[PDB]
């Protein structure tokens, strides 16, 4: 009358002086649990171990709070189905190569700061008309944003890039870079050339070697790898 | 009211002096075929580059010229199975890096970025690597 | 025992959703040194999950008039909405949506290059006599996602000092004036006092008071509880909106835009039953009518699925190109959470808690008000906007795509009212050195709680009590049982048991502090429901099935004796709680029926409400 | 020039294409024309390739310059030895033919 599924979860407590990172095993009856991994994490926190800490909010894959490494791959716990194979133990880690605040909560301050550094907002050279009439944009030029604006900033793609592991301090990563591309090709933006000159350095953009782990792990089905390649094509063709 | 440069400096200054651990990555992340093929392209590149430089150093430091060492190997009368092993082992990294290099040049044109195409192009590179390494090593 | 860090700004905003962000950089846009306190990263707020769109009479799809949107919202509110605030919201709607598009919001486009607008529930032309309206501006079906990320990116251009992962505990009150907020830094476990001349509350709703809700786990009504603990009243908390199409199981939202593009509701026999409940509007009636209609179809024996506890939302009759262009988000959600291909099979849906009409009572300027001796008096230094506030532009039933409008319209209104009332850099009010120590004492008590009822168990019994005692259809006997059980749960909060003795990212303690907030909101919601003996909007009483106004507006007003104020119910409920005992005290204030200009926008008298 | 990063990326793809085009040229037209072009293309392509590995993996202002300086010396000797082999010995194309005749 049960189905015991095993979860091995990374644990670390900054409040314990001397606590070393450890894996803890929890047993969950899948008959009394939802289909997604976040449902198991919430069930464990509610009933088994209320000290288990993790980010969550929307539980529907739109906010991007519950990004973590489930079974070797970065994904959203709220949309990652539980492996019903009771023989295998699902291993849950934080996002890879990230400073751990506590348990499964990484520090995304640098990730957020890199997104601010590319100035992700509409910039027109004549902003004396802002708040008057809606800017015109054709359906075809609006279609160019499909696949780019749905990014939820979960950092599943950036934390899966090996170049981001070795050079996360100066390489922006696939998440920020795709958003930089989202504003380069926005037909309403007038700072397209300025946004490319910012990437004229060996690290911000050109640390991408087309490894393509970013696209494989994106829970939104987006392709930050292809957007980076479109940036590289723009960098080599634009004039000043 | 801090800018992104200050937030990045605050991030590193805070975390590098803290007691927070770095979450695992190498020992825990799941591998895939494109991931293994990307590093192999780097490995064969480093191997070919250092094999060219070793050959270049031998030209400046060995007391005999190339036709002499070719005659020395022939006199040893090595078996065909041993000759085929060295030919295949030497042409395999060059064959792989060449096919996967064209695949990288295709990527740089913005073509073949659908994830199902990345798996296709990788498998095509592998069979062309084996085909061109078996034909050349037979000559 | 806790290190205290004192901050001083010209204004402090508690919240980073649509309303919180728009007010945050709107104050910095006015030269105010402003802080923005939020327990989540701004793009994680519940606004990101909004799908349908935002209303505005842009006139992109047909000849429109903002006064028609005004009439729809007033009729939608069932005449519990303050018409001066509805006037302000609907007239500013074209300017607010244009401002968002100028910020870079990637709205869906028409063949003319303008913003695309879809139909939505309860929207009409020619003051309710001209046919179905199309004024819901949308980014496909990811409107709130694109609205929140555009506002967050816009806020990065101003000197707004952000405080992310800070949990606001209580307000710093002195002599009836708000001096700021006290908060807990989740990252490093320190207590922070933010002193400011003005404080804005935009903390969202409290949909998590029930067992099944479309809300996020973080929508716990923390700003509603800070007001209640401060001794100030909350307004109309018993009016809870049940969205018609919440997906079966996880309770995730399936947007009303599905019905706006052509989607219909069918029962177990494939009947479009909304043709029978509302022959004119059909599936595009008001949400309170559609939610009650779906409930009756299930309760009478025409439910769908195996357990007959839901109905079907049919979209497969629509072309697949339109589904992929207009409704891509729900197409993927219906597959992940229901295994449904919207091009072949319908979606299982049922009414689900979605939005809180009630909240912190404000005026049309965003200023929080208290009511003493029949006179609305402004609380000096306190503002509110968004779902946490009760303007009340929504009254007893909010129209779809009006909350996102409320967010940006009244979020900016708080910044505008401060910019005209106060100057930047004025002397910050001095708080006494021990201000907020009762919030720290409550935090430390819960941090070492060691009773018999853990936080997850007390939160569950509350959610199940609200779910079965203050649902769609309500009765007096069932509401009283819920009140007696909710007061017992509140008294059993002294038996709380927590396990995490830490202070850095102690989500066990934070979810317990949210439980204290949820209980205060849940008490006033069900106690305000037990007292309100009428049927208005989403508050439907099966023992008092009539709407009771000061006049019988279904008959000629000539020769009618006006009912006294204490003998009708067209009035707001004002709720108070003594947080020690859990006692709920109820008062009432009149509904503002006047507008901002009678010549420009005529006041709509109460009438019989039909769709 | 402020477009140095994008021009280096473009120059790399240009050499990779040229180096790819010399492999059929070496099989069809072996001789001193292809020998020195191979010596040039192999050195430049390998110098930039090893420079990306250093950029990705070597951190620290001193270790970065130590690795990059030793790479310039490696490439300079590599190009000088290949050009020595093409002028004083049989050449690159002839050597591979003699090697494969074994
Ligand atoms: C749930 C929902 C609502 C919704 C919708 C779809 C869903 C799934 N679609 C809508 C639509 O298409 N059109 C529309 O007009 N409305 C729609 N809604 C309703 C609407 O989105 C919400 O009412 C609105 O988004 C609420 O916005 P608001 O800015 O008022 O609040 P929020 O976005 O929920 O964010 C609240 C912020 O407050 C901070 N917070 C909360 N508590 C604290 C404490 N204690 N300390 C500090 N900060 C706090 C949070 O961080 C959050 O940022
Ligand atoms: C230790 C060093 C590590 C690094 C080694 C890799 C270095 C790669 C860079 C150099 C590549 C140069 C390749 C040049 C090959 C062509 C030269 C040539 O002329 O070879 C002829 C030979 C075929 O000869 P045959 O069958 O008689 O037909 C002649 C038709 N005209 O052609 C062949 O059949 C043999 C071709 C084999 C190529 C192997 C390259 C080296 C491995
Ligand atoms: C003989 C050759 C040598 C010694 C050599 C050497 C190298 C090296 C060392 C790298 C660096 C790999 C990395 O940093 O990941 C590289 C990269 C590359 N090689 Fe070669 N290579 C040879 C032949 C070829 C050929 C024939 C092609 C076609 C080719 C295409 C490429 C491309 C496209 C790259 C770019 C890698 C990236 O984008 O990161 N190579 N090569
Ligand atoms: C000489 C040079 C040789 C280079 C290659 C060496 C061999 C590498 C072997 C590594 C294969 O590692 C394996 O790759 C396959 C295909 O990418 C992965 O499979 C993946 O794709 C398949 C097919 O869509 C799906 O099942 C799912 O997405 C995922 O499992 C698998 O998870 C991984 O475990
Ligand atoms: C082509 O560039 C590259 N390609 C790679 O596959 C690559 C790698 O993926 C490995 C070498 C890195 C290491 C084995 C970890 Cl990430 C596996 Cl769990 C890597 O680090 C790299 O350089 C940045
Ligand atoms: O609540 C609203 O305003 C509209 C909404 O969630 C929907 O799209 O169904
Ligand atoms: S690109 Fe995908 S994985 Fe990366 S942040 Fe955006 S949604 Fe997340
Ligand atoms: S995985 Fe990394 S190397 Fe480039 S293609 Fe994606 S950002
Ligand atoms: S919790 Fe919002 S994405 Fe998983
Ligand atoms: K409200």
């Amino acid at each position: 009358t049960s189905r015991i599924k095993k979860f091995s979860i990374y644990r670390w407590d900054p409040d314990k002086p001397g606590d070393k990172p450890r894996m803890q095993t929890y047993e969950v009856d899948l008959n009394k649990c939802g289909p997604m991994v976040l449902d198991a994490l919430i069930k464990i926190k509610n009933e088994l171990d209320s000290t288990l800490t993790f980010r969550r909010s929307c539980r529907e894959g739109i906010c991007g709070s519950c990004a973590m490494n489930i079974a070797g791959g970065n994904t959203l716990a709220c949309t990652k189905k539980i492996d019903p194979d009771l023989s295998k133990t699902t291993k849950i880690y934080p996002l890879p190569h990230m400073y751990v605040v506590k348990d499964l909560v990484p520090d995304l301050s640098n990730f957020y700061a890199q997104y601010k550094s590319i100035e992700p907002y509409l910039k027109k050279k004549d902003e004396s008309k802002q708040g008057k009439e809606q800017y015109l944009q054709s359906i075809e030029d609006r279609q160019k944003l499909d696949g780019l604006y749905e990014c939820i900033l979960c950092a599943c793609c950036s934390t899966s890039c090996p170049s981001y592991w070795w050079n996360g301090d100066k390489y922006l990563g696939p998440a920020v870079l795709m958003q930089a591309y989202r504003w380069m090709i926005d037909s309403r933006d007038d700072y397209t050339e300025e946004r490319l000159a910012q990437l004229q350095d060996p690290f911000s953009l050109y640390r991408c070697h087309t490894i393509m782990n970013c696209t494989r792990t994106c829970p939104k089905g987006l392709n930050p790898g292809k957007a980076i390649a479109e940036i590289k094509k723009m960098m080599a063709t634009y004039k000043e | 009211a801090t800018t992104a440069k200050e937030e990045m400096a605050r991030f590193w200054e805070k975390n590098t002096k803290s007691s927070r651990p770095l979450s695992p990555h190498i020992s825990i992340y799941k591998w895939s075929l494109p991931m293994a093929m990307s590093i192999t392209h780097r490995g064969t590149g480093v191997a070919l580059s250092l094999g060219v430089s070793l050959f270049s150093l031998a030209a400046l430091l060995l007391p005999e010229q190339f036709p002499h060492y070719v005659a020395v190997v022939k006199s040893l009368s090595l078996s065909p199975a041993l000759i085929y092993s060295a030919k295949f082992a030497l042409v395999f990294p060059l064959s792989y890096h060449t096919w996967n290099g064209i695949r990288h040049l295709v990527w740089d044109m913005g073509k073949g970025f659908k994830l199902s195409q990345v798996e296709q192009s990788g498998v095509v590179v592998l069979i062309l690597t084996l085909l061109s390494s078996a034909a050349i090593a037979a000559m | 025992q806790y290190p205290v860090v004192d901050h001083e700004f010209d204004a402090v905003v508690v919240g980073a959703g649509g309303a919180g962000l728009r007010a945050a950089f709107g104050l910095s846009e006015a030269g105010f040194n402003t802080a923005c306190v939020t327990k989540l990263f701004p793009t994680r707020s519940h606004t990101v999950a909004a799908q349908g769109g935002i209303n505005a009479a842009l006139g992109n799809m047909e000849d429109d008039n903002w006064r028609w949107h005004f009439y729809d919202t007033v009729k939608g509110s069932d005449w519990l909405g303050d018409q001066d605030a509805i006037h302000y919201m609907t007239e500013q709607a074209p300017a607010a949506v244009i401002e968002l598009e100028n910020y870079g919001m990637p709205f869906s486009r028409t063949e003319e290059g303008k913003i695309y607008q879809r139909a939505f529930g309860g929207q009409s032309l020619q003051f309710g006599k001209g046919g179905q309206a199309h004024r819901c501006c949308c980014v496909a079906d990811r409107t709130g996602h694109s609205l929140l990320h555009t506002l967050y990116g816009r806020s990065l251009r101003y000197d707004t000092s952000y405080f992310v992962e800070y949990f606001a505990l209580d307000l710093l009150m002195e002599n009836g004036e708000c001096r700021g907020v006290i908060a807990l830094c989740i990252e490093d476990g320190t207590i922070h006092r933010f002193r400011a001349k003005n404080t804005v509350i935009a903390t969202g709703g409290y949909g998590r008071t029930y067992f099944s809700c479309t809300s996020a786990h973080t929508s716990t009504g923390d700003g509603t509880a800070m007001v209640t603990r401060a001794g100030l009243p909350c307004q109309d908390l018993e009016f809870v909106q049940f969205h018609p199409t919440g997906i079966y199981g996880a309770g995730c939202l399936i947007t009303e835009g599905c019905r706006g593009e052509g989607g219909i509701l069918i029962n177990s026999q494939g009947e479009r039953f909304m043709e029978r409940y509302a022959p004119v509007a059909k599936d595009l009636a008001s949400r309170d009518v559609v939610s009650r209609s779906m409930t009756i179809e299930i309760r009478e024996g025409r439910g769908c699925g195996p357990e007959k506890d839901h109905v079907y939302l049919q979209l497969h009759h629509l072309p697949p190109q339109q589904l992929a262009t207009r409704l891509p988000g729900i197409s993927e959600t219906a597959m992940i959470f229901a295994g449904v291909d919207v091009t072949k099979e319908p979606i299982p849906v049922l009414p689900t808690v979605h939005y809180n009409m009630g909240g912190i009572p404000t005026n049309y300027k965003g200023q929080v008000i208290t009511h003493v001796n029949g006179e609305d008096k402004v609380v000096p230094g306190l503002y509110a906007c968004g779902e946490a506030a009760s303007a009340s532009v929504h009254g007893a039933n909010r129209l779809g795509a009006n909350s996102l409008l409320d967010l940006v319209v009244f979020g900016r209104a708080c910044a505008l009212t401060i910019a005209e009332t106060c100057k930047p850099g004025e002397p910050v009010p001095s708080i006494k050195p021990n201000a907020g120590e009762e919030s720290v004492a409550n935090l430390d008590k819960l941090r070492f709680a060691d009773g018999t009822i853990r936080t997850s168990e007390a939160r569950l019994n509350m959610q199940k009590t609200m779910q079965s005692h203050a649902a769609v259809f309500r009765t007096g006997s069932i509401l009283q049982e819920g009140c007696e059980k909710l007061s017992q749960i509140y008294r059993d909060l002294a038996h709380l048991k927590t396990f995490d003795r830490g202070i850095v990212w102690n989500t066990d303690l934070v979810e317990t502090l949210e439980l204290q907030n949820l209980m205060l909101c849940a008490l006033q919601t069900i106690y305000g429901a037990e007292a309100r003996k009428e049927s208005r909007g989403a508050h439907a009483r099966e023992d008092y099935k009539l709407r009771i106004d000061e006049f019988d507006y279904s008959k000629p007003l000539q020769g009618q004796q006006k009912r006294p104020f204490e003998e009708h119910w067209r009035k707001h409920t004002l709720s108070y709680v003594d947080v020690k005992s859990g006692k709920v005290t109820l008062k009432y204030r009149p509904v503002i029926d006047r507008t901002l200009n009678e010549e420009d926008c005529s006041s709509v008298p109460p009438a019989i409400r039909s769709y | 020039s402020s477009k140095a990063a994008s021009l280096h990326w473009t120059s790399e793809r240009a050499v990779s294409a040229l180096l790819l085009g010399l492999l059929p040229a070496a099989y069809l037209y072996p001789g001193p024309a292809v020998d020195y072009s191979l010596a040039a293309a192999l050195t430049l392509h390998g110098h930039w390739g090893l420079g990306q590995v250093i950029t990705d993996y070597v951190h620290g202002d001193t270790p970065i310059k130590v690795a990059n300086t030793g790479l310039y010396v490696l490439s300079a000797i590599t190009f000088t030895g290949l050009c020595y082999f093409n002028y004083y010995d049989v050449g690159i194309c002839k050597a591979v033919a003699m090697l494969w005749s074994i």
